[PDB]
DNA sequence: ATTTACTACTCGTTCTGGTGTTTCTCGTGTGTTCCCCGCGCCAGCGACCGAGCGCTCGGTGCTGGCGCGGGGAACACTCTAATTAGA
DNA sequence: AAACACCAGAACGAGTAGTAAATTGGGC
């Protein structure tokens, strides 16, 4: 079992809600949790298919040199950039 | 947009969880506590094997609906926590299982064997020879009372006697760990698709079993325990006492031994 | 006996079960004569009301409307040791098996199961009548028929309409075992499914009122096949009070392997 | 030990001193792997930085829960202490 | 508010940033491209970054870099080295004391070199040598670890060749080691120019830690790449690094090694 | 020897340093008669400026306005092996160590150590020459003296501390080790607070007196800009390095 | 030339208060074999003290990580009636 | 009576040009 966090925006209820039945709402779209790796890919499949139009980011605790690993679904004015295998964020201006 | 909402494993479940005074309801597919002044707290029903509610609660149809569908078993408690209700899936049991157990219940040397099984498991030690169901039940409250004595001189607790009706603290407490032990062994019993009337020590009472499979772990860890929070006397001990069972269930991993050690005693058949 | 309520907040005032209307209709009801109580959808229950019903031994089930569904009831896996013990020492026994399997036959085709018949030669049989009544109601009500054939991926009108159906039926039998105080899991002509005696009962009044309904909702084609085979499932269900009439047949079946069941 | 912070209303100073450390998937969202030490620096960069926000932290430990989390400031969302089992409940207007 | 720095073995390898200009907004290292899009880097989480060819930094950015204990290279064509900036007053003046001490006695100096010869080579190095006879020795092995990799990977060898596809992998592969290497003795407060094998040269210290692993599993995985011989050869060779320096803990283990031959006389 | 460079950027334009200026003016240098080149806040520096000035062994440090605090430096923790080795051989041996220390007493305070003294008993004398200067120095500016926890002591920390950054800048241009002193051991910029504290009451701290005298609504602003002016007209820097090379030589080589 | 503190102002999201609208996410012939997460057992880390003339210098057991093992989809099978549909 | 879908209005915070002011968060 390893640490789960997913923020969410523009999600519908249903999303939001299915999250509060296994995480703890610390924030608006912000929820905080630590299940295994079943459970983790269980609220992925959720994430994914009751998604509408939203953006979502799912962050979990590995064991890799950066301590954790993510995955988004969607498109927002944050994007992941692959520098030589290391994963960080750029932010695209308008446009 | 509809998904099957499957429960979670037992043993990666959060311990037990206490809600009072406010109306339980599902708002957007979530377990919410609604409070008289109107704040709402979000509960992660999935990720916890049990919630027992307290006097003052209001469920509502969805909220049991949901309950039921995450694999939680919701447990009505009244004065210290003891268990009033309970409501979970009626139909989680396992065919297989339950014949099973209902067959080493029928037979009476197979009993005798589970009997025999409980009795070596809990103490450690085989049980005297050619002895029926009655008289090992009256050497476990020999040794029961033994118990009692022992931890009341090691934890330095004044004790008169064990009293089941409330009508002193220390029973209090036990009746309150107890009770927690009772209300979680439950949950395991059904997410093992078994029957927790069916026992084997203990007849007629609804969850017989449940007291049998509790009663061999008890006073391995939760009744001393217990007995901890009396020797401080604080003045919440319920909550106190509470938390402490969880941290227990935490340090024994009690929710995932439960469903083998259960196998093991009908592995005497 | 039975009762049901529905979309009102159950509550104890002066020591009796009340049900609260949205228009303020008092519904007191006494512990006595009511062995169980079904919860329909919109029922807000007060922790009182539960401890009441809890002393008693009254046992409680939240289900749909008229009982379509079963979600939970009160005592998860049984309450009473007798009837348990009861029906699974009738399905342990390979002969009470072959004589509750006989009786659900004389129940299920209002005529004697064939002499010197094994369990299995019994489904065999059942499914040769099971499919000569598909088609004989696929005449009756004039659909184009070509058989069961259920895809738990996509989710055909007919297989639809009578998947719907069956579903509401198996509310109503778990809903009816849970009342009669048995296992929901442990079955004779069905064995290792958590439901199988539901299975088994279901399969006894299953072409008595809700195929035919399904098939004349076939018929008429709508828009909306799920919500109309439900809801007409909760008329026949009410109307015919089809939940009521099911413990004494249940109580029947299982008396058939005569030991006196309490 | 994986370390999450959230954070709303604070000047742009402690949002780039979490930039310092931290990978800002989201706005006010930081998420990174530190050890305790680490963690309590971040923390103390917090409530020095933060003085009209909201900040919630919450990292990874061995407890049943599997994570803490801690407050700084006044929301809508305030954690609630449950038997020990600390949750979290929206207030109303 | 202060800003201490953190250990070097809790930090991540190497960031190689190309084609923008690095600034500080609201007091974090940035990085900006030509088009206007901004990626945040965690400079103290990063213990070193390399600053490929067309990077532009700025003061505030180095002031940031240094205070946090980040080593800036400015890197060339295929990664080597060029330039770098660091923490100019984080040393410890007891270590510095105690290396200088070591390297001005050349017997001392001895004693360390036999030292780095048998942490290297796995055997103690041959009695009444001189240095230049264990430099001798040295490149020889070397040559040998060149031809048993280049036999055991299958690739084609000619030569250890310096100046400007196999030898590129390699100087990559080893510059990304030199990197970290360097950043690690200024972690732990050491000088690079004081030498003992190398001498004279700004980083010679570095080149003989480097020199006791290089082969070790830097180069042979380096060979692994050749052996594939891809398109964007620096990329794949620079997360392969990082993933060694994940998998061997090699920050976490550099600092005691460094000590370990300073333990030598 | 050295410049400063401020507010602009740095290129190399066909085959030489060029700083561009925000009005456009032109600063072209000669890669040559530079031995090291600090650049103050408000610089920019390109990949290939970078690249030319590590050909040539050109060292690059930045530090702050007018070299008030030093920030970052090329070539970490020592460039030179050869003076590295050298400070580091006269800061081993308790003899050379107190010929360094005795160098530091003379230019100090202008006359000889007394002789057959330890670095321990020097180091006392200086403290309590130390102390009458502080009391001098309080007579002369009429400043109520007493004697810090972590506004006369905040202009005497930050004077001493604009000092420190002056003189590391020196001690980096040199070539030597900042955390390798003589009086002061163990710590990380022992050796700047020796140079510093040969210094110190020389010129800089009766400016913060001043500043303490005339008590402005921003101390440290008005002291860290009289530094810079200090260390501007005077050229404290350019006369830092044979300073240094002067105390480091009186250990005879 | 760079960066930040402070300020309107745009833009987007969340939240809430109104209507309706529904009581809904289900189909089950019963039982034997190859494949992989999960616990499980054994190795590594997280203030008094000298030198001068009180002052001044200040120095010196869990834990994650490789391994046996025990729990799921093809198919492998009665039995009957007009060789395949049904249980 | 409980709960969700759908839509318009209020509240709130992030992002962004603009202005102005600084070249700064000690000391040993």
């Amino acid at each position: 079992m390893s640490m789960l966090v997913v923020v969410t925006e523009n999600v519908p209820p249903r999303l939001r809600g299915r999250l509060a039945i296994w995480l703890l709402e610390v924030r608006a779209g912000v929820y905080v949790g630590d299940v295994s790796a079943k459970i983790r890919e269980m609220i992925w499949e959720q994430i994914a298919g009751l998604a509408e139009e939203g953006n979502v980011v799912m962050a979990w605790a590995t064991n890799t040199e950066t301590g954790f690993e993510f995955q988004t679904f969607g498109l927002n004015r944050r994007t992941p950039v692959d520098l030589d295998g290391l994963r960080l964020v750029s932010f695209l201006p308008v446009g | 947009t509809w998904l099957p909402l499957n429960p979670i494993p037992l043993k990666d479940r959060v311990s037990m969880i206490f809600l009072q005074y406010g109306q339980i309801d599902v708002i957007d597919g979530a377990f919410v506590l609604i409070d008289k002044t109107g704040i709402r707290t979000h509960i992660p029903v999935g990720s916890v094997a049990c919630i027992m509610l307290e006097p003052g609660t209001r469920v509502s149809h969805a909220a049991v609906r949901l309950a039921a569908q995450v694999g939680t078993l919701l447990v009505w408690v009244g004065e210290a926590g003891v268990r009033v209700y309970a409501s979970g899936q009626p139909g989680g049991a396992r065919s297989d299982k339950l014949l099973y157990q209902a067959k080493l219940a029928l037979d009476e040397d197979l009993r005798l064997k589970v009997v025999r099984k409980m009795f070596e498991l809990r103490f450690g030690e085989p049980a005297p020879a050619r002895r029926s169901v009655e008289q090992l039940r009256g050497i476990e409250g020999s040794r029961v009372r033994a118990t009692y004595a022992l931890l009341a001189k090691q934890y330095g607790v004044t004790w008169n006697g064990r009293r089941y009706d409330p009508k002193d603290t220390i029973n209090q407490c036990i009746s309150a760990a107890t009770s927690c032990l009772y209300g979680v062994t439950e949950a395991a019993i059904l997410a093992a698709g078994y029957a927790p009337a069916i026992g084997f020590v203990h007849t007629g009472k609804p969850l017989s079993f449940v007291y049998d499979i509790a009663d061999i772990i008890k006073f391995d860890t939760v009744v001393p325990k217990a007995f901890e929070i009396a020797r401080r006397n604080p003045g919440e001990p319920d909550r106190e006492v509470r938390l402490a069972c969880r941290d227990i269930f935490r340090s024994s991993k009690t929710l995932a031994k439960l469903i083998p050690l259960i196998e093991d005693v009908l592995a005497a058949g």
